RNA sequence: GUGAGGGGAGUGAAAUAGAUCCUGAAACCGCAUGCAUACAAGCAGUGGGAGCACCUUCGUGGUGUGACUGCGUACCUUUUG
RNA sequence: GAACCCACUGUCGUUGAAAAGCCAGGGGAUGACUUGUGGAUAGGGGUGAAAGGCUAAUCAAGCCUGGUGAUAGCUGGUUCU
RNA sequence: UAGUCGAGUCGGCCUGCGCGGAAGAUGUAACGGG
RNA sequence: CAGGUCGAGUAGACCAAGGCGCUUGAGAGAACUCUGCUGAAGGAACUAGGCAAAAUGGUACCGUAACUUCGGGAGAAGGUA
RNA sequence: UAAGUUCCGACCUGCACGAAUGGCAUAAUGAUGGCGGCGCUGUCUCCAGCAGAGGCUCAGUGAAAUCGAAAUCGCUGUGAA
RNA sequence: GUACUCUGGGGAUAACAGGCUGAUACCGCCCAAGAGUUCAUAUCGACGGCGGUGUUUGGCACCUCGAUGUCGGCUCAUCUCAUCCUGGGGCUGAAGCAGGUCCCAAGGGUAUGGCUGUUCGCCAUUUAAAGAGGUACGCGAGCUGGGUUUAGAACGUCGUGAGACAGUUCGGUCCCUAUCUACCGUGGGCGCUGGAAAUUUGAGAGGAUCUGCUCCUAGUACGAGAGGACCAGAGUGGACGAACCUCUGGUGUACCGGUUGUGACGCCAGUCGCAUCGCCGGGUAGCUAUGUUCGGAAGGGAUAACCGCUGAAAGCAUCUAAGCGGGAAGCCUACCUCAAGAUAAGAUUUCCCUAGGACUUUAUGUCCUCUAAAGAGCCGUUCGAGACUAGGACGUUGAUAGGUUGGAUGUGGAAGCAUAGUGAUAUGUGAAGCUGACCAAUACUAAUUGCUCGUGAGGCUUGACU
């Protein structure tokens, strides 16, 4: 979608309001849920591990353990539905991508903090 | 029914409030322009032709320049026409223009264009055939066609049998298609899906046949 | 198929190709004039252009960089000292193609490949 | 697999039929005015007013 | 995505650790099930004095799945294991504690106590 | 191409008697002239038969070609066939 | 476990690179081991840890010449009016 | 059993020609065709 | 006969002295065939048969069952750097 | 095993075992026959993309088996069927 | 005795397949002891009789032995209806639901595995259903080779033996570059009443026709209760098919990085070659499914079984002989695609050509001079079009391709210098450096000067109007 006219209609969408973010961060992300006639958020915390930016088609991963259990969550940046995303913490990597830490255990599986 | 010719750009995404991701695609349209109206008496059957896009003189032959001077529009890179009815007929004249305000949000169209070419391509992909083993004792028939035929009994092969060949580049409509937008200022139509053919590619949108 | 991609093959490996295409752009710049297959001339600008770009500022890294891409102390040289000024203020377009007939051995077309101002 | 019966001359013919050669695009340059190969370096070294070699 | 042939765990306390599915149901030729969908398996591994032993063939709805599910937005959320809810003849949960995370497509009057069971729901 | 191969000149009764050289058949393969041939289904001929080209003692003629039409499933051997 | 000697599986080749092979795997590898040069055993005979195996791309009786133009109640062919 | 109705009609045998019984795979295909 | 770096090694990767690019080429980059690499979820549901492919693989230390003809099994299995 | 004509253990009416043309058993050994399991995987659900070599086009050289002769279509029927 | 075999012959003579026949087999009909009902030709149905077919087992030896070369599996199919599901009906020991029997209907659909070489068969678990049959018991110049049928070897049995089997067991070579017909794709030639560019009508052809479940009518009709509708409406699934790459992924050997051994660039630093792309981690375009979207609608005409209206023959009765109606996933249309070689060669719009002389065979006749238009090709730069072709764009009055510039994207902190640290290394300059196919602009490079083909107003007859 790089034709000036779809770009025009993408740039039309955009939000203006996205925090600055890198894979090595954690994020909490607040998600709208519609259950009847009623609305609430609910958080997803965990670490970002890829990212990809494509303007209106930009997205990022986040992977987090639930009861014992992984679960990986790819989020579309622009959607409605993700309503904030807020970083609690700064990593430090090497790579833009952390699938290697999918076959890593708990202490294994630490990431170092970014200081300023 | 009356249509539009125009341009495919690309495909992209719309966001709805409830945040629903809907796959679109764009269309861009010069407004077309009216070139002739036959009629029963003098063709027999009742259409209308018009014309859209640009082209340099160089590239217009005598008669063709002869034709639009007398439809008294400029040349344009295709001609098509559209079979009407009496009704439709009615506020439609020589010189004239249509655009993307003949259309509605929410309306059902169908959508026709040329499909992308595959050149040579056998059975598999053609037809789905299945393939035989890779492993236990096949020597060269992995993606062979097979058996053809009958023993003596018919003793040939019969007409229509499936068989490699060329594939795509023909003229494919697909129906059932809800225009979600029409910008009259950038003169754009967006459809939900999926449309025939690829990046800068003509098509024709119609109302839609089935009711 | 084949749809939207660029590069060619020649019936050779990829190491093969880049070896036989940087021989060529040395002797490119060594000659000012030569004379090869169409195909292979055709496909030689794509190479010996981005050089002279490069070639057209003079630092230690694109020095290296030029080094790194041709492997010849005398074409690196040349570049950064002749063909660089000569074309500093040039849009791009440094050669020229000119199909010259066919060859004897095995009717291959052929082609001269020149720098745009040689002398 | 192999012919149960010898073709006939006229069939071979038939097939043969679209062997013709053709001619190639030949034109005068006119800077030398010698016939030459269209849009190809004459065997001089000359095209479109200028020439290569010294 | 879900074949026969393909083992599962157990994520309540019916008494089975691990399954194998042996039937895709809800049609002819069906390949694959989903969260949601109903399979037939066998028990392989079964605690010792549980109700359920081994070699028992009983019902079962998936609900995680390593291949994941879309959502309308156009999200997709995986899980790092296969695991199903064992179910009576009736297809209802026969269990009293549900162990790990569900999701939302389970909302339905069938598996709503597994949805009230669960810890979490994503 | 100081090649091979030819053309002229010359010898000879004779050079398509010019040296894989007396005569030079057939299978097979070229060039030129005349007629027929791209809406029609099969052992390719046979009995009829319009038109065309050339030669004509111009004839109820001769030499080539054959639109259209009736009939018509090769030869030998071995066999009840 | 290399060299050297073998030939258990699979692909390719089957008018082949090859009238027995290539590639990827496989077995023995101080022994009843492998191998060079020169010798002995000859056809109803030789040799054989034994398959009727080998004895010059030929083996339930090698090859060459002679009897010889063997015999064939069998198959084919048999020329002008 | 009556009768306001007004002339044919009820049931059989022997014979000519017709009807049902009658479903298969390549394409009408059980008058050579029209 | 046979060198250098690493290496137990005449194994193996890259080089020295030395030798060579192997007597048809140029383009294109369809189906199909041969060779090779990667592959979502499943993991023998394939098939006569896990054929083929995939997988294991070194050094040092720990630890190693039934059964044994007491030699073995045994690098059993398995684990750490 | 969810499902076992194969396999393991047991029964004995052995159609038609049986003791040096040897009987029962046996540790180690086997590119030996049969059954099951872990790991592993494009064997498969179901195929997709990519790399090399052909295939295709141009230039040079230039085979094969077969072959009564051919102006060498479908259906139904008939016919050395 | 020969399975260690060999030569001359035969389709004069067997095994496979075809042919004739139909005893046998299958299917159908005629009659009506009897059973159910202790009450019905509802359903079975004794003995006996008459037919159809060519699917079984057989009979005969007509075709092939100077060869028609194979059981099952795989791949791909076409047809029949004696119909498994879906559709429409009559009768019924038909309250409802459901079932039994019979009539019509061939459009579509019609499982995965365990054991066995098996076709079969048993079994587990599904589905609306897991139908029967013909096509050399379809298909091996398309694949396989598990069984069966060579040569090795062993057990059981027979024989004195060589050896053999109403048996068993381990092992054991699958050739062919396609001339013709046929079929799937794609071009060349001529023709279509002067020539050319473009848009088109539709005689006809092909493709597609599937189905589950939930709710609603409604706990309604019906029915001791239990149980539970016809009809009608909405939604949501399975399988199949098409298109597409916005999203989720795969690949991505001309993109970035980490790292081992070794060689080289005079050395350090920095780089490059080879080792499967050396190995490893990511990844742009394109292609692609497991990803996304869409479709099988609804209608109309005729009609099958069946149900009728009115009506005589035959005063009544009677769906019929007159007349007239309803009626199915079946047929013709309708939806998508192709289609004037439809030699019947169709239609519409616009465009181009209107010179002279000589001759006889007196004609849409020849020859010479002059003139060649509208267009179409050759050639070049190319493509999301492609085997070659064909098709689309552009050729200086240009953005057709490459390059250049600027964005975007991926990788993730270039080199040099400085600082801290004994050193491995770390930090700053700075999210830097590099970046195939993508987007926009730009004439720097290439698409030059050009050539060939295609002509000069389009015969005759009749009629209508000029």
């Amino acid at each position: 979608g790089k034709h000036p006219l779809v770009q025009a209609i993408e740039n039309s969408q955009l939000k203006t309001d996205l925090p600055e973010f890198a894979p090595g961060d954690t994020v909490v992300v607040q998600v709208k849920v519609k259950e009847g006639d009623r609305e609430r958020l609910q958080a997803f915390e965990g670490v970002v591990i890829a990212k990809k930016n494509r303007g209106l088609n930009s997205a990022f991963t986040v992977r987090k353990i639930s009861s014992g259990v992984g679960v990986e969550r790819v989020f579309q940046t622009h959607s409605p539905v993700v309503a904030k995303i807020e970083v609690k913490r700064r990593g430090d990597v090497r790579r833009a991508k952390l699938y290697y830490l999918r076959d890593l255990s708990g202490k294994a599986a630490r990431i170092r903090e970014k200081l300023p | 029914a009356i249509g539009l010719v125009g341009r495919k750009c690309g495909m992209t995404r719309i966001f709805t409030d409830a945040g629903v991701s809907v796959p679109v695609t764009v269309i861009e349209v010069d407004p077309n322009r009216i070139t002739q109206i036959k009629t029963l008496e003098t063709d027999g059957y009742q259409a209308v032709q018009v014309t859209t896009g640009e082209r340099r003189e160089s590239r217009v032959t005598n008669a063709q320049k002869g034709h639009f001077a007398k439809a008294g529009v400029a040349a344009g890179r295709l001609v098509k026409e559209f079979r009407v009815t009496e009704a439709e007929l009615e506020g439609r004249e020589v010189g004239g223009t249509i655009g993307v305000d003949l259309f509605t949000v929410g309306q059902i169209v169908d959508v026709t264009g040329q499909s992308k070419g595959k050149g040579f391509q056998g059975g598999v992909k053609r037809w789905n055939f299945r393939t035989q083993d890779a492993t236990h004792g096949n020597s060269v028939s992995h993606r062979v066609l097979g058996s053809t035929g009958q023993n003596q009994t018919p003793g040939r092969v019969f007409k229509g049998k499936k068989m490699a060949g060329h594939l795509g580049d023909e003229r494919v409509t697909v129906q059932g298609l809800e225009i979600v937008s029409v910008d009259t200022e950038r003169s754009v139509l967006v459809v939900k899906g999926a449309i025939p053919g690829a990046t800068g590619g003509d098509v024709i949108v119609r109302p839609t046949i089935k009711a | 198929m084949r749809h939207r991609n660029s590069g060619v093959k020649l019936g050779r490996t990829s190491s093969h190709r880049k070896a036989m295409f940087e021989n060529l752009a040395n002797s490119l710049f060594e000659h000012e004039l030569i004379k090869t297959t169409l195909p292979k001339a055709k496909e030689l600008r794509r190479v010996a252009e981005p050089l002279i770009t490069l070639a057209k500022n003079d630092t230690v890294a694109n020095r290296r960089l030029a080094f790194a891409r041709t492997r010849n102390a005398a074409t690196v040289g040349k570049l950064f000292t002749v063909l660089g000024p000569r074309y500093k203020e040039r849009n791009g377009g440094y050669l020229r193609v000119l199909k010259a007939g066919f060859r004897a051995g095995d009717a291959a077309p052929m082609a001269y490949v020149e720098l745009v101002d040689r002398e | 697999a192999v012919q149960q019966n010898r073709k006939s001359r006229s069939r071979r013919d038939m097939r043969r039929s679209h062997d013709a050669l053709t001619e190639n695009a030949l034109t005068v340059d006119q800077a030398t005015g010698e016939t030459h190969r269209r849009h190809h370096v004459t065997k001089d070294g000359f095209y479109r007013g200028r020439q290569l070699f010294a | 995505m879900i074949q026969t042939e393909t083992m599962l765990d157990v994520a309540d306390n019916s008494g089975a650790r691990r399954v194998q599915c042996i039937k895709v149901l809800g049609g002819s030729h069906r390949r694959y099930a989903s969260v949601g969908d109903i399979i037939k398996v066998t028990v392989k591994e079964a605690i010792p004095r549980a109700r359920v032993k081994k070699g028992d063939v009983m019902n079962a709805v998936v609900v995680r799945t390593k291949f994941g599910i879309r959502r309308p937005d156009g999200s997709v959320i995986r899980f790092d294991d296969n695991a199903a809810v064992i179910l009576n003849n009736n297809k209802a949960p026969i269990a009293t504690r549900i162990f790990g995370p569900v999701t939302r497509e389970l909302r339905t009057e069938q598996f709503m106590k597994i949805i009230s069971l669960a810890p979490e729901v994503l």
